[PDB]
């Protein structure tokens, strides 16, 4: 009953789902093979052969960040059908992977959603880590919310969203692809928590003692 | 007195099997399919060096 399904859109989405799932695998002991060397049933579907399958959603439009995790150190654990990405990267564009091709792949992502969540009873909520500033985790995340608002009913969804703060801006189109997804997430979200890459910076400076970190 | 309420039912969340799939998006994306078009014969013109 306590099961939660994660959704992770964007290159940022998959590489911040990866470290979080590493912490998930360390908090109750499961090897990167996915075997034993109530905490298990919420994220890991127990098999008839002792295997554990993470019931997440990892969706992208650039294969070069999701191709790594199917050839990395955790490629034994993650189900191959769930690690969805695309052929063309949206590239700071709302409409390609929403109208032309992401219209075609939201079909298969929703099929994977239906196939994953059918064996559950207690779907308690959804978790979405979307990209305001990016192209994939803006447009495809928006299409996911438009379909999920009307097909799943009044199910709780939560946003641990990222938000390009006005001081440090990686790309320049953060007022250009995030505003429409803000309009989308106003009416199609229940709780949305913003993070930024400036507050983590100075707590790592003074409160932590690590200089020159990565996003990892 | 008369005894139990029998009760029944479950929850279910997703919209059943009511979503089509034929997008040829092979997990990581729509992979391949090459499309060759018929071409023509390259030619040129003539000249007159002498006769
Ligand atoms: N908070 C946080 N933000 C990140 C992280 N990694 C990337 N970002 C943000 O993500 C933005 C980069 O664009 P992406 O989210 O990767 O967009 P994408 O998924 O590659 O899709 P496209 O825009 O179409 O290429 C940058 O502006 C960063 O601010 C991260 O680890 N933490
Ligand atoms: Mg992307």
């Amino acid at each position: 009953m306590r099961e939660c399904i994660s959704i992770h859109v964007g290159q940022a989405g998959v590489q911040i789902g990866n470290a979080c799932w590493e912490l998930y695998c360390l908090e109750h002991g499961i090897q990167p093979d996915g075997q034993m060397p109530d905490s298990f049933n919420t994220f890991f579907s127990e098999t008839g052969a002792g295997k554990h399958v993470p019931r997440a959603v990892f969706v992208d439009l650039e294969p070069t960040v999701v191709d790594e995790v199917r050839t990395g150190t955790y490629r034994q654990l993650f189900h191959p059908e769930q690690l969805i990405t695309g052929k063309e990267d949206a590239a700071n564009n709302y409409a390609r992977g929403h109208y032309t091709i992401g219209k075609e792949i939201v079909d298969l992502v929703l099929d994977r959603i239906r196939k994953l969540a059918d064996l559950c009873t207690g779907l308690q909520g959804f978790l979405i880590f979307h990209s305001f500033g990016g192209g994939t985790g803006s447009g495809f995340a928006s299409l996911l919310m438009e379909r999920l608002s009307v097909d799943y009913g009044k199910k709780s969804k939560l946003e641990f969203a990222i938000y390009p703060a006005p001081q440090v801006s990686t790309a320049v189109v953060e007022p250009y692809n995030s505003i429409l997804t803000t309009h989308t997430t106003l009416e199609h979200s229940d709780c949305a928590f913003m993070v930024d890459n400036e507050a983590i910076y100075d707590i790592c400076r003074r409160n932590l003692d690590i200089e020159r970190p990565t996003y990892t | 007195s008369f005894r139990g309420a029998p009760m029944l039912l479950a929850e279910n969340c997703s919209p059943g099997p009511r979503y089509s799939v034929n997008p040829k998006i092979l997990r990581t994306g729509k992979d391949l399919g090459p499309a060759y078009s018929i071409l023509g014969r390259y030619h040129t013109k003539t000249t007159l060096t002498p006769g």
